[PDB]
């Protein structure tokens, strides 16, 4: 590519001259040929289209057909004069139900975002360009490929450039790798990968220091960050697992309704019925079979869970995301900033031929390693005195490990360590006056400083130095042990060797510390020192100790990873960092278990080649981006299947998305946790994307469904448990709402095939739907767990449906039929007590509904007018409604557990259940005596006994469910358990 | 799944049989409290309805006297209703009893108990119907533009009508008038023919004891002729029954009264 060509070959490929630059005519010609250097925003669907698409989703199509049938029935009832005006009310109610359900669905759907709007504060506004041999400041959107540009420290790179001249250039590629470590830039081809080359500057990255000259090679959306933004905006338009479950349930219910309607229309037309009776029956079938308030209730429950979880500092941007955590089987986690603190801290110390462990917590105020006061006073003096980093003004009451510091990352770590241990660092530095200073440079690889001791007894010169361990040792001749000096030998130059490699094998950068006390005779009190490495000695120092630093894990991360793994979830580390640090962090956070080894650990422990060790003896894998680049999708599938612990290191955003897609190809729901720009494509592609609040970037937070506002990884476990409870309570809610459908449907079937006077009206059952069990349906969402919910395994996405055959069968063919029989008992009781015995009602419907017959004779010989028959029909309808309510109370009681008893779970523990029961009773009372005092909507005032006729049937329902669950508990895995447990 | 099909089918057969048995048992338990002699309640039926004969559609009586096919349905309905009031149909002296030809007090035939046997029934003579009995005029006033209607009070078990206080204390009065001031002048001269020359229902035909204690029961009748209907116009007539026991409603247009619209064309 462009990083392999020379300056001359670059000047021919792009038709440019480094000294002169592009002309002002060719610049405009190329701006016309290629376009501006800007990122094109994605094309978003209009909001009104999204809102209108929700009027045909769910059960709305069936309800639209029902409203159309209502209108076609009213036109027929108007052609043949019939003063009904009842189908218009039903059609209007159905349309209103469709509109409200569509509004709820629109509020539930995922919000649209343009992540490219977060690629804004990184994009530079202006660019210093060389055109016509004259440097001018143009806008970065006018840059064209082949243009020569200048970049300085504290500058955003205006485009993807190939550096042709560079002088001490360092950049920040955290938008590419997630790592904030400064990267040295040069003009020489260093590595084959363009993303690791040292001679390419990347669009929208920060030039930390130095100056460079480069030729523009990519512009606009053709850049690396432009491709990242395009990839993020493209992927991630799929449906959540909870949406797929709801769609499957809707398909089941709609298929049942359509089959019943077709069968009972085809048979009804062949039963000597005419069009009006065949279409009103179809309307009744549609209204009874469709749960008209269930989807809005689901949206309400999702909103309630999201509001509850927002109180634990967990922002949920998409309503459906509250469930995805809970069915997730794989978590792909970014390392830096997500699993770690994104702050370099002192991890280990090696002095006195001992290795010490330092506290790496974010909120720490003391260090508990053994401070022997021998060699430790010297080590602390070197740490405090040989540092240039200082805190920033305005930070005094801030915790030490939270204050902002100007200086290098390694120097910031040492400064915070010294401030934590010693308390006073600036004062100590002020007391020991600094009279000489050789600053740190990459060439020297050390930092020197000459000080004056704060001991009036001595008042000597103390020259301290820190640097690379090997450079420090080769500049050292004596070591300090237990507070006493000691000449070097092979015994102390090999202990140092082993300690250096032990610390460096943990992914930590080691620093060597040494000092020297200058004699008072050959270095008197004045002795002005020359920083030219002439006046003072720079050898034969006294080694003191080694310090290593790491970006450590967050305090709550290892426990959260352990709990997630105990919940049956696979945790994969996908990072852009180097494999040595990534493996160590994975072992620290528990991603790689202590016993488990990689294929190279066994080779090292067996002193053989890596091809001798079988790949089946290893339980962990560390795969780099270059290993993954040469991997076939079948190879990736085999790697994911064969290993439970995998670390992916040094990966690009494209490779992160590839890993997420490979995990998804195994029929798995994948969660991705990240906090950087490079995580946005994977956060978008994942089933649920979780971003960090404080540590996260805007691009990551826009691409995520969930944001951890306090950067607490323990919120993941709480979210998994909440989602697992939602999935279990939604089954109970769906079963409860599906039970009443058959109790509403059976009266119409009996009315059509047996000719009974209409047991219940179509308007009446809508009150059961939308007014009576809305609050009970919501109340079933507050149920607690029956067993240890976190001790299970993740549900199979293709095998564990929300609504299965067992749930539908138990709701339709078991409890719904019982409720229908209980209601028919009250129907017959109401009719028989006025004069119509149950046998006399058969085939009575035609004469019952004749307006011209006003002397219909009952079982006693009494003659009835049409209006009194209408009133008795309304009374029977109200009694049927009340019976359905009373039996749905018992249905609510029994549907609150799936395996446990009401005695084991507790009857009054969930108070929302009793709120729902009270709401049922109050709504029924208002309908019966409010709309019954003035007979309206087929409601009349009932007698007292009609509220209690159906109580024994409800008791029978409760008894049957209790016995079924008891025998499920008694014999697990038996014939009863397999066939009767839903 | 092979053998477990038998087990699941057996479970479902037993479960549905038990459900059906429980439903049937509840129905029997409820019906044990239901008497076969008198209804438990009379909330809907107790204020009786007033109904006319012939049975018509949309309450309209419309015919042309010169065309016999315009009133054939009306005449057939009247014949079908009155066929049970024939003198030959009430000859059984063990079933029918000859109560007085003058209005009297209600006849208490005992109590609503299976004892005492079947209750006897008063006879109603077709000759009392008058110009509307079919004995002489086989068209019941039709064919001449003078239609007859027969008013009946809906049967209620144990119901004893109470005529309003003052004239005849043993007749429940009935009157037919034009509905509006437009119909009150074109209706003509209403002719009533009741038992004994009284316009209403004699009280000795009450109370009714039911279809099981009192089969072959004959409720009293009141024929009404018009004889002066304005031709080629639609006259709206309201027939109302009066009594302390008799009530009316605005929702039930057939409770204690009814509407009939009669148009005799030319
Ligand atoms: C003539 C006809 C006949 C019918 C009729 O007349 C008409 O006659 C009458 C006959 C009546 C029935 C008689 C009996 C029952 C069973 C009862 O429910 C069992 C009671 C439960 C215990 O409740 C505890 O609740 C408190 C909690 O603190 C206790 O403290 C307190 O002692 C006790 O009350 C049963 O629980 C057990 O469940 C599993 C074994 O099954 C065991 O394992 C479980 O636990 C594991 C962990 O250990 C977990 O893995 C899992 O959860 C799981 O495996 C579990 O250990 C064990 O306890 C529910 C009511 C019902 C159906 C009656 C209804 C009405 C009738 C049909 C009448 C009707 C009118
Ligand atoms: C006295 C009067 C008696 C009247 C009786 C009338 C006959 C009715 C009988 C129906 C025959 C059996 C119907 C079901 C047959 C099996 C269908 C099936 O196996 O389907 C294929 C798969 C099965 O996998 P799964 O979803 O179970 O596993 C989910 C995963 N897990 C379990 C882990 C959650 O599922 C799918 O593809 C989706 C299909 C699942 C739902 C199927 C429909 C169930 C509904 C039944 C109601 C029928 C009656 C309606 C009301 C009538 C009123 C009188
Ligand atoms: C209102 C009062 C209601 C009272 C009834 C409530 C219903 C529930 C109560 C009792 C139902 C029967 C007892 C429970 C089921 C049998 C339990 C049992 O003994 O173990 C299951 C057996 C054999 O299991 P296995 O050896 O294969 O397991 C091996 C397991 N491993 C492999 C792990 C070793 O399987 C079998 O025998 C299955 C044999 C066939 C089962 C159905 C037969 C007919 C049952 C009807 C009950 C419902 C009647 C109607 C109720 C109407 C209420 C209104
Ligand atoms: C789920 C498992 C199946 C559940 C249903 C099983 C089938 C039940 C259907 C018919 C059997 C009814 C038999 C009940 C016992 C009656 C025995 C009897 O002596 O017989 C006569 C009775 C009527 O006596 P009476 O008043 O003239 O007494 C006169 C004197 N007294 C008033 C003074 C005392 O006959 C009567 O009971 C009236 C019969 C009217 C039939 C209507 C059928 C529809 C009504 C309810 C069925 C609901 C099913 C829901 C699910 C359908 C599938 C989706
Ligand atoms: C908001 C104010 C009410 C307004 C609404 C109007 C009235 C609503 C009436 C609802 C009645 C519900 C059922 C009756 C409840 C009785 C109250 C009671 O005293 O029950 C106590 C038991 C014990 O319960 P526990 O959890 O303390 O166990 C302790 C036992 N140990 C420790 C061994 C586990 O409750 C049980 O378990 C047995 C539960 C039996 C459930 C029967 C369900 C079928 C009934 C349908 C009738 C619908 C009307
Ligand atoms: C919690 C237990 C529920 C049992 C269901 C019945 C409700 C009983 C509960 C009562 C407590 C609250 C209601 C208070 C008023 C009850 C008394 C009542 O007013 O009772 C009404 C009817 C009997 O009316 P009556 O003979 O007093 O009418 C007198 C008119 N006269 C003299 C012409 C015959 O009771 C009936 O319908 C009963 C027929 C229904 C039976 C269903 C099958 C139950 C079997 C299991
Ligand atoms: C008594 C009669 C009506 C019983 C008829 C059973 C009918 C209503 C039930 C039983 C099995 C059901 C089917 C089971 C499987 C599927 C596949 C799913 O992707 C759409 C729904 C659909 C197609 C269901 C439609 C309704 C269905 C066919
Ligand atoms: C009229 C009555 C007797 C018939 C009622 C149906 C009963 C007897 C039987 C007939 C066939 C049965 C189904 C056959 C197979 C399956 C598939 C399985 O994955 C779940 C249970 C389920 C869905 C059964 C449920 C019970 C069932 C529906
Ligand atoms: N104050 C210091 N800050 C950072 N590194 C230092 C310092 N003093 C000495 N060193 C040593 O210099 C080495 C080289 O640093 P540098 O060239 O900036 O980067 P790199 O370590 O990536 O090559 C470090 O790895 C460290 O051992
Ligand atoms: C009606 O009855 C009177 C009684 O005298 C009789 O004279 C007259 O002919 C009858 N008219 C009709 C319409 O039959
Ligand atoms: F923070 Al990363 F890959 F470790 F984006
Ligand atoms: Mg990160
Ligand atoms: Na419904
Ligand atoms: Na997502």
């Amino acid at each position: 590519d462009d990083h392999r060509l020379s300056n001359t070959e670059l000047e021919q490929k792009y038709g440019t001259n480094i000294i002169q630059g592009l002309s002002s005519v060719r610049a405009t010609e190329l701006l016309a040929r290629d376009g501006p250097n800007t990122l094109t925003p994605p094309k978003q669907t209009p909001e009104i289209i999204k809102f209108l698409k929700q009027m045909v989703g769910g059960f709305s199509i069936l309800l639209w057909i029902g409203a159309a049938l209502c209108w076609i029935a009213f036109v027929i009832q108007y052609v043949n004069n019939s003063a009904s005006l009842d189908n218009v009310y039903l059609g209007a109610i159905l349309v209103l139900v469709v509109i409200l359900t569509g509004i709820f669905a629109y509020y539930q759907e995922a919000k649209s975002t343009n992540i490219m709007a977060s690629f804004s504060k990184m994009i530079p506004q202006q660019a210093l360009v060389i055109r016509d041999a004259e440097k001018k400041v143009i806008s970065a959107e006018q840059l064209v490929v082949g243009d020569v540009v200048e970049i300085k420290g504290g500058d955003q790179i205006p485009a993807d450039i190939r550096l042709v001249f560079s002088q001490g250039c360092k950049v920040d590629n955290s938008s590419l790798t997630g790592e904030s470590e400064p990267q040295a830039r040069s003009t020489e081809f260093t590595h084959e990968n363009p993303l690791e080359t040292k001679n390419i500057g990347f669009y929208s990255t920060t030039c930390l220091e130095g100056t460079a000259t480069g030729i523009v090679i990519n512009t606009g959306d053709r850049t690396i960050i432009g491709r990242i933004a395009s990839l993020a905006s493209g992927v991630g338009s799929e449906k959540t697992p909870i949406a797929i479950e709801i769609e499957h349930f809707v398909h089941i219910v709609a298929g049942v309704a359509v089959s019943i309607g077709i069968i009972f229309f085809i048979t009804a037309v062949c039963m000597k019925y005419y069009v009006l009776d065949a279409i009103i029956f179809l309307i009744s079938i549609i209204v009874a079979n469709v749960p008209e308030g269930l989807l809005a209730t689901v949206t309400v429950t999702l909103s309630l869970t999201a509001k509850r979880m927002a109180k634990k500092n967990c922002l949920v941007k998409n309503l459906e995301a509250v469930e995805t955590l809970g069915s997730t089987s794989i978590i792909c986690s970014d390392k830096t900033g997500t699993l770690t603190q994104n702050r370099m801290t002192v991890a280990h110390l090696w002095f006195d031929n001992q290795i010490f462990v330092a506290d790496t917590s974010e909120n720490q105020t003391k260090q508990a390693f053994d401070q022997s006061s021998g060699t430790w006073a010297s080590l602390s003096k070197i740490i405090t005195l040989c540092n240039r980093a200082e805190f920033r003004p305005g930070q005094e009451s801030v915790p030490i490990m939270k204050r902002t510091v100007v200086g290098d990352a390694s120097e910031t770590a040492l400064l915070k360590f010294s401030e934590v241990i010693l308390g006073d660092v600036m004062g100590i530095r002020k007391r020991n006056h600094k009279v000489a200073e050789i600053p740190f440079n990459s060439t020297n690889k050390f930092q020197l400083s000459i000080h004056e001791t704060e001991d009036p007894n001595n008042k000597r010169f103390l020259v301290v130095m820190k640097g690379a361990p090997e450079r420090i040792l080769e500049k050292c001749s004596t070591i300090m042990i237990n507070g006493q000096e000691q000449p070097l030998d092979k015994s102390s130059a090999d202990s140092f060797h082993t300690a250096y490699m032990e610390l460096g094998g943990l992914g930590e950068r080691v620093l060597g510390f040494c000092h020297l006390y200058l004699p008072a005779e050959q270095f008197p009190q004045s002795y002005i020192f020359d920083v030219d490495s002439v006046n003072f000695p720079t050898s034969n120092f006294c080694f003191v100790g080694l310090l290593s630093m790491i970006d450590p894990p967050r305090s709550t991360v290892p426990d959260a990873v352990s709990k997630c793994r105990s919940a049956g979830i696979k945790v994969i580390m996908v990072t852009g960092d180097h494999p040595i640090t990534a493996k160590a962090i994975a072992k620290s956070v528990g991603i790689i278990s202590a016993n488990n080894e990689t294929v190279e650990d066994i080779a090292k422990r067996r002193n053989i080649a890596v091809e001798q060790v079988n790949k089946r003896e290893a339980k962990a894998a560390v795969v780099t981006g270059m290993e993954l680049k040469d991997m076939t999708p079948e190879q990736l599938d085999e790697l994911l299947t064969n290993y439970q612990e995998i670390v992916f290191a040094r990966t690009s955003p494209q490779q992160k998305l590839i890993i997420v897609e490979g995990c998804q190809r195994q029929d798995a729901i994948v969660a991705v946790t990240g906090d950087g720009v490079n995580d946005s494509p994977a956060l978008k592609k994942a089933d649920i994307g979780i971003a960090m609040g404080i540590a996260g970037s805007d691009a990551a937070k826009n691409a995520a469904d969930m944001v951890l506002l306090d950067d607490n990884f323990a919120s993941i476990v709480t979210g998994v448990e909440e989602g697992r409870l939602i999935f279990d309570n939604l089954k109970k809610t769906i079963a409860y709402t599906l039970t009443k459908n058959i109790a509403e449907l059976c009266p119409f079937l009996i009315y059509i095939v047996a000719g009974l006077p209409l047991p219940i009206g179509t308007i009446t059952i809508l009150f059961i739907d939308l007014g009576t069990d809305i609050i009970p349906s919501i109340a079933l969402a507050y149920e607690k767990a029956e067993s240890d919910i976190m001790n299970r395994k993740p549900r199979h996405k293709k095998k564990d449906r929300l609504v299965n055959t067992q749930l539908a069968i138990y709701s339709y063919l078991h409890i719904g039929l019982m409720q229908a029989l209980g209601g028919f008992l009250v129907y017959f009781t109401v009719y028989a007590q006025q004069g119509f015995w149950p046998t006399s009602l058969i085939n009575l419907r035609v004469a019952w509904e004749t307006d011209d017959i006003n002397d219909l004779e009952d079982s006693y010989g009494q003659e009835w007018t049409r209006y009194q028959r209408k009133y008795l029909e309304w009374t029977g309808s109200t009694a049927f409604f009340v019976a359905i309510m009373i039996q749905q109370i018992a249905d609510l009681i029994i549907r609150k557990t799936r395996r446990n008893s009401i005695f084991q779970q507790g009857l009054f523990r969930n108070k929302v259940i009793w709120v729902g029961i009270a709401s049922q009773v109050i709504v029924a009372l208002i309908l019966s005596y409010g709309l019954g005092s003035v007979p309206a909507l087929s409601f009349t005032m009932l007698r007292v006994q009609y509220w209690f006729v159906a109580v024994p049937h409800a008791i029978l329902i409760w008894v049957y469910d209790e016995m079924r669950k008891l025998f499920i508990r008694l014999y697990p895995g038996s014939w009863w358990d397999k066939n009767m447990y839903y | 799944t092979g053998g477990s099909w038998f087990k699941i089918l057996l479970f479902y057969v037993i479960f549905y049989g038990c459900l059906a048995g429980i439903f049937i048992g509840t129905i029997q338990v409820m019906l044990l409290t239901i008497s076969e002699l008198k209804p438990t309640y009379q909330d809907r039926v107790a204020p009786p309805g007033l109904t006319q004969i012939p049975q018509i559609q949309k309450t309209e009586i419309s015919f042309r006297p010169n065309d016999p096919k315009s009133y054939e349905a009306y005449v057939l309905n009247i014949i079908r209703f009155l066929e049970k009031y024939k003198d030959s149909a009430q000859k059984d002296d063990m079933i029918f009893e000859d109560c007085g030809s003058m209005p009297s007090e209600p006849k208490e035939r005992g109590e609503f108990n299976h004892e005492r046997g079947e209750r006897k029934v008063c006879r109603f003579k077709l000759d009392w119907l008058g110009n509307c009995s079919g004995l002489n005029d086989e068209s019941y006033g039709y064919k001449e533009g003078k239609p007859c209607i027969i008013i009946k009070l809906n049967r209620v078990l144990g119901f004893k009508p109470k005529p309003p206080k003052n004239y005849n204390p043993n007749v429940l009065p009935v009157q037919c008038t034009g509905k509006r001031d437009e119909d009150k002048d074109k209706v003509g001269n209403i002719e009533y023919f009741g038992m004994g020359g009284f316009y209403g229902f004699p009280l000795q035909y009450y109370p009714y004891y039911g279809k099981l204690l009192q089969p072959k029961y004959l409720q009293p009748l009141l024929a009404v002729q018009f004889t002066n209907l304005t031709l080629d116009t639609e006259i709206r007539i309201e027939c109302k029954a009066y009594g302390e026991n008799i009530g009316y409603s605005e929702k039930d247009r057939f409770q204690g009264r009814f509407d009939v619209k009669i148009e005799v064309k030319s």
